[PDB]
């Protein structure tokens, strides 16, 4: 299967700061198959960024990101209360697996 | 001309004057529309809601306030238009981001 | 208002069967591909599988660890998606969710595909359970 | 199951067709005879209809 | 090289034209006589053809 890991496991940033998250695929899966979700605890996950680029419908413009082979990144230009959630990256490399979940905290 | 002593047999329903009248009226009707605007740019999905007015029970609902994106003079421009439609002129389909389309598209 | 109305979950034991399902609300499913993802308490998100619409041909894709005992099917006509479970393991307790992507292209003109407003909606259900 | 005589004679093509509404498109999957299509602009799988 | 009598008579206009295919587009430019175009939406460079 496809294994994704995340770093740092927990982020500790104040609202207003740039809460950048990173993750890694063990497999080299093209960025076209990359997605990054935000899961508020108790809720279904919500896609932020797909194709390691394009923004999903509804999603605020504070969100952006990029990546290539195994190296992927998520940018929150300014952290807001709405972002204190667990984030997951996913790779659609014929098995759409996800990382363990990265917590954004203060 | 009165024809004082002429008796003749008539038979409506077998009278071919009827068929000619039928064909000429229809033909003229069609000819009158030849130079008129063809509303093909308007076969788009609509977003229909209710009318913001005092509507009596006999009118409930009978009218809808529909918005749509119309083409305009330039091909690289588009415009927002809304208008009122009778319920009988629209069909409750589409079921996407929007509600209803025009009956004959 | 694309909604997935999820139901049929409950308390089951491995020595049994369970079918979870989602029904379309607002927006239909015969024109959409759907999948299931599960999250055991304390765990991250695990993809179970994906089924395509009967259009491309009801083709399925499954994660290795759930094959055989977890299968996926569609009705399409009644807009209902199903996750069919039989002979489950003690490892299978999780909240299962259905989800779908909606790719909608609003073309400005019926003559030139250059001009459109494209929107991508990621839609998830509420989550129901499979237990041990 | 294609006999030798028919290899390369038929192609299975997928195109985006217009629809009843001006702002919508659909995805249609049809068979064509090879003689009715032409490959184009150095793209391995990209074809257009012979007389466009 | 424009003589005095011709200053302002010709303009070099670029636009996006359709092609033989519904999903393919091309950049085209051409020269126009000033009398055939009209300025629009308060932009120095934005012109359209007189009869649209
Ligand atoms: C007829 O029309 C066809 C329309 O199909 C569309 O094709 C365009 C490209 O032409 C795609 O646009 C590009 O998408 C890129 C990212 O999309 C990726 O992720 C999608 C996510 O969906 C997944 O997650 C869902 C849950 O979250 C899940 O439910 C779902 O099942 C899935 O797992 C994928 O769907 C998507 O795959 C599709 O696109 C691929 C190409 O990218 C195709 O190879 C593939 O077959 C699929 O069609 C993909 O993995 C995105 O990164 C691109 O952005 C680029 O352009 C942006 C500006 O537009 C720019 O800002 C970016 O930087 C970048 O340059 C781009 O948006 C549409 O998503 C795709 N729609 C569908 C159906 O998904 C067309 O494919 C076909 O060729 C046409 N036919 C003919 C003959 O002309
Ligand atoms: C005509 O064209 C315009 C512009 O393309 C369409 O505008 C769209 O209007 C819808 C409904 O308000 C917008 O949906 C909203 O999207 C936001 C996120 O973007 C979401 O948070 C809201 O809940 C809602 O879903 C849509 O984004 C908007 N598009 C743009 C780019 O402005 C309009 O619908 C078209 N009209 C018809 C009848 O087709
Ligand atoms: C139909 O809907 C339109 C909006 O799409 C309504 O128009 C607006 O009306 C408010 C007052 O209530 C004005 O302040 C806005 O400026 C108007 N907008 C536009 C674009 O004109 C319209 O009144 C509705 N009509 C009916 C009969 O319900
Ligand atoms: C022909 O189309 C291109 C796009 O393919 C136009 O270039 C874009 O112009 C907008 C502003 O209207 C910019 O925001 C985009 O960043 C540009 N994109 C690219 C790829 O350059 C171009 O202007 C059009 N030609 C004419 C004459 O209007
Ligand atoms: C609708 O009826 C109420 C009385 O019930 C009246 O006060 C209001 O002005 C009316 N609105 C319109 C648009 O006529
Ligand atoms: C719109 O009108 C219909 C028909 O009269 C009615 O059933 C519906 O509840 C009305 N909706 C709103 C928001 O007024
Ligand atoms: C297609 O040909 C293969 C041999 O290459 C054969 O085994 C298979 O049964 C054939 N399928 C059909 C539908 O005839
Ligand atoms: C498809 O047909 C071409 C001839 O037009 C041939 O060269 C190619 O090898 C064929 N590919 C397959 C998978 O049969
Ligand atoms: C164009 O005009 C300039 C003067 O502005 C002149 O020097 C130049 O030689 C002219 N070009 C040609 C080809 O004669
Ligand atoms: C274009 O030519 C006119 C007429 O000579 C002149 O007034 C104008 O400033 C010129 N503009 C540019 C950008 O050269």
């Amino acid at each position: 299967e496809i294994v994704l890991t995340q770093s740092p496991g927990t982020l500790s940033l104040s609202p207003g700061e740039r809460a950048t998250l990173s993750c890694r695929a063990s497999q080299i899966i093209s960025s076209i198959y990359f997605a990054w979700y935000q899961q508020k605890p108790g809720q279904a996950p919500r896609l932020l960024i797909y194709g390691a680029s394009s923004r999903a419908t509804g999603i605020p413009d504070r969100f952006s990101g990029s990546g290539s082979g195994t190296d992927f990144t998520l940018t929150i230009s300014r952290l807001e209360p709405e972002d204190f959630a667990v984030y997951y990256c996913q790779q659609y490399g014929s098995s759409f697996t996800f990382g363990p979940g990265t917590k954004v905290d203060i | 001309i009165h024809l004082e002593n002429v008796t003749e047999e008539f038979n409506m329903w077998k009278n071919n004057m009827v068929e000619q009248m039928h064909e000429d009226i229809i033909s003229l009707w069609d000819q009158s529309l030849k130079p008129c605007v063809k509303l093909t740019p308007l076969c788009v999905t609509l977003q229909c809601t209710n009318v913001t007015n005092n509507i009596t029970d006999d009118m409930r609902g009978e009218l809808k306030n529909c918005s749509f994106n119309a083409t305009t003079e330039l091909r690289n421009k588009r415009q927002k238009v809304y208008s009122l439609f009778y319920r009988l002129d629209i069909v409750p389909m589409v079921d996407l981001w929007t509600n209803y389309r025009l009956i004959n598209c | 208002e694309v909604q997935l109305v999820e139901s049929g979950g409950g308390l089951v034991k491995p020595g049994g069967s369970l079918r979870l399902s989602c029904t379309a609300s607002g927006f239909t499913f015969s024109n959409a591909w759907m999948s299931w993802v599960r999250q055991a308490p304390g765990k991250g998100l695990e993809w179970v599988g994906r089924i395509k619409s009967k259009t491309e041909g009801g083709t399925t894709d499954y994660a290795t660890p759930v094959k055989g005992r977890f299968t996926i099917s569609r009705d399409d006509s009644k807009d209902t998606l199903f996750l069919q479970m039989n002979s489950l393991k003690t490892e299978d307790t999780a909240v299962y969710y259905c989800n779908t992507g909606v790719e909608t292209y609003d073309f400005w003109s019926g003559y030139d595909d250059h001009y459109y407003d494209y929107y991508f909606r990621d839609v998830w259900g509420k989550g129901t359970t499979v237990t041990v």
